[PDB]
């Protein structure tokens, strides 16, 4: 019972093929045994991606795990529709109607609407790149047109990193001019990181802002940074430690040594290498189940040259998706289970905060419920600005020889002691710098004055 | 040059809405401040009174924090009432 | 009962326009009569300006026998001046 | 077919994209240096062995929404040359203090759209918007002209952008007459003396 | 105004004159008397200059 | 006697309540107090009367 499935794995990625033989280890069974084979590519590379699924083709495999980008995955849809083979992925979901594909990763546009209305926001700025999809974006505008929103969208993406130092500078200084506090940063980790660290630069993780950065790897990437800024952050995270499947896991896989499973000695995971290790528990649990209901799914003969013509897809493969799509099964993602298209369903993304002490769930997402939440969680020196007025601010005869609020008497002093008094305040009387008591200037429009 | 009154009552609304815009969040604070920007900037037949009177009310007694824009579409058709005393 | 600014002058504009219709040829002559009327039922901040009174100028100025629709199309959209003076 | 022709052993291959197959044309193109030439959209980014016959309109456009002195439209856009206009448009209305709605036609079936467009320019009437940016093929902006006159919205007052190089390919005919203002952007001038003989040749 | 001694090779402009002299006088209000072919071609015209 | 709601009260008061409810936009009905006392805090009670 040699189940061959093929399977690709971005240069670079470790902990996610780590995990990938970790489930590999704790899925295997007597019954059968998967025999994965590992092909290295560039993702981004459309020809690798043709190359490698060819090669994974011709070589016979029942399935295909792997990744795609927004330039390699219309390739990856495209020949997974043709020849049939089911393609499993961590990476973002589709946006349309994908046969034989399923994808891991569930559908963050919900989550993060309803997060908007949870915070009430009806302005604000959207950052974003060209690299998961403009999916959410096409969300997010068509929602704000129905919502009367409006919403600064700005494309981080294109700018390039050796010239941008200026720009974001230019960029937060835009966004500050209509002072819009509210952000929502849409980006892969990398360039949410640069962003981050180019606020915190330009100081801009001051209080009075609020972040929301969508994905599900919020706790994955390091808060720390911004944790004591004062900003408040919001973001989403698909993977609860609480969970004693969770925990347990998470205890097996701190245990294990770095040197034979590369970055997987760790408190925590990476999302999609989580999002990996139950993807090899639906491959399993979906053949398991094309065993129990006895069909054999075993190939006569080789499958030939992919590329072909006319390509002729296998009679098998339905089956497998079908064996595929039907599979429910509980994960470190929570409950996961697919509808006929292969996007996930029944999920729930844990809404999180970042407070002093450290994040926090404030509450989780469903498909259905939407929003739903959890467990609801001196004195300073008063500053008396006066103007000189007789008599109700006025200088002693000797006020040279004395110093702060003995500087001054009239009715407003004594007026002020006493409010001062009845309050139960440390007051400091000082004189208005332009000497005026209160007007605004019909050119500048500035209130000037007390 | 020449002055109206439908005109000044469709700027008014605008740059209210246009100046709590800023303030969001404590915009219920700032809506006589934005009233008075709206009302320099597209004049008034009475200065006291202002650019549009009902709409400043309707928008100080409706308007929440983070309520604005549904508060804004709500007050906008109201009545400005007499612009002359 | 406010009776706001945009809502007058729209309904002084149409109560005008719809008087002249009634009168064919004589338009040019009954142009203040209309005024009077429309100023009467659309009713008016200062009895003397009227409901809109530059609407009112723009139309005996420029309002020829026959010449209603055209002459009132494009004096409808014109500045009402100060309704208070 | 790509790699059809490649195995014929041509030196050169002419032909056209979807954003969809995009990548495929540049990365194949670019792996095994065979020149490929297209009119079709503009590829955003630096791509070798590609040579895009069609020219940017990005510019045009939105030197022309500066023309009008737009301060507030409306933007109708499909998915499919891409939202690399609308993307930009975006960038430059945060740059500017244009207030701009975007609405995505793209996805709205042809069999069952009747009541989708009567709903699109409900949401349109809501904010009262005159001026409006088609940024579509020829079919849909056919399509939304023929639902524009239905409605009536095709009177005096209403000002329409479409953004292609094929303002003249489409008919119009139809909004002709209405008397709104409708401006557009054409690639192909037929006052110029080879187009006037090239079309002397064609239409006979 | 008679409709019926307009020849449809030729017409087209007709009826925009036609509708201009009725936009002379600022009606509206407009009665059709008139076979179906013939309405359908006056409501045809009338949808193409927005009336 | 022959009257009823607003007009059948006259004065400073009233004509200062149909300004601020002028002023306010909203419609209003004048009524007379139960008690008949401004206002007061009892002091065992701990309860206000009057208006
Ligand atoms: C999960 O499946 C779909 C998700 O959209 C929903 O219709 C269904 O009610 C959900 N089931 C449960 C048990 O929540």
């Amino acid at each position: 019972n040699s189940i061959q499935i093929g399977g690709l794995f971005p240069r670079g990625a470790d902990q996610e093929y780590s995990a990938f033989r970790v489930g590999m280890v704790q899925f295997s069974t007597s019954e059968f045994r998967l025999t994965p084979h590992i092909d290295n590519l560039e993702v981004a590379n459309s020809f690798a991606v043709t190359n490698a699924f060819c090669s994974q083709f011709s070589r016979g495999v029942y399935a295909i795990f792997g990744f795609y980008d927004k330039k390699s995955v219309n390739t990856i849809t495209s020949f997974c529709g043709t020849l049939h083979v089911s393609f499993i992925t961590p990476s973002f979901p589709t946006d349309g109607t994908h046969p034989f594909v399923i994808q891991m990763r569930p559908d963050l546009k919900g989550a993060l609407l309803s997060l908007i209305e949870y915070y009430q926001w009806d302005k604000f700025a959207y950052l974003y790149d060209s690299d998961r999809g403009l999916s959410t974006l096409q969300a997010v505008l068509d929602s704000a047109a129905e919502k009367k929103w409006q919403v600064t969208a700005i494309n981080v993406g294109n700018i390039n990193n050796d010239k941008k130092d200026e720009t974001y500078r230019s960029l937060f200084q835009d966004l500050e001019l209509k002072g819009e506090r509210r952000v929502i940063l849409d980006c892969e980790r990398d360039k949410v990181n640069d962003i981050v660290d180019q606020v915190i630069t330009i100081g801009k993780h001051v209080k009075g802002y609020h972040y929301i950065i969508a994905n599900l790897g919020f706790t994955d990437g390091d808060l720390l940074k911004i944790q004591f800024g004062g900003a408040e952050v919001s973001g989403f995270q698909i993977v609860d430690y609480d969970d004693s499947l969770v925990s347990k896991f998470i205890e097996r896989w701190s245990t294990l040594e770095e040197k034979e499973y590369p970055g997987a000695h760790t408190a925590t995971i990476k999302y999609t290498s989580a999002l990996t290790y139950d993807a090899v528990q639906v491959m399993t649990e979906a053949f398991r189940n094309l065993r129990k209901q006895r069909i054999e799914i075993s190939r006569r003969g080789n499958a030939g040259d992919c590329l072909a013509n006319p390509a002729v897809p296998w009679g098998q493969g339905v089956e497998i998706e079908r064996a595929l799509k039907q599979v429910q099964v509980e994960g470190l993602s929570g409950n996961i289970k697919f509808d006929q298209n292969g996007k996930r369903i029944n999920y729930t993304i844990n809404i999180m905060e970042l407070k002093t002490n450290g994040p926090r769930k404030i509450g989780y997402w469903s498909e259905v419920d939407k929003m739903v939440v959890t467990l609801t969680e001196e004195q300073k020196t008063v500053v008396v600005t006066t103007i000189l007025e007789s008599p109700y601010v006025m200088m002693k005869k000797n006020h040279e020889m004395l110093e702060g609020n003995e500087r001054y008497e009239g009715y407003c002093v004594d007026l002020a002691a006493e409010i001062a008094k009845h309050c139960g305040f440390k007051y400091k009387l000082t004189i208005v710098g332009d000497g005026k008591y209160g007007a605004r200037d019909a050119d500048t429009k500035i209130w000037d004055g007390m | 040059g020449p002055a109206d009154c439908c005109r000044m009552k469709e700027c008014c609304t605008d740059r209210v809405n246009e100046c709590l815009q800023r303030y969001s969040g404590r915009e219920d604070k700032f809506v006589s401040f934005c009233y008075q920007e709206a009302t320099v900037t597209c004049g008034s037949f009475n200065e006291i009174v202002g650019c549009c009177y009902g709409y400043q009310m309707c928008m100080i007694r409706v308007v929440k924090p983070n309520s604005l824009s549904g508060a804004h579409e709500a007050c906008k058709t109201v009545s400005c009432g007499n612009p002359c005393a």
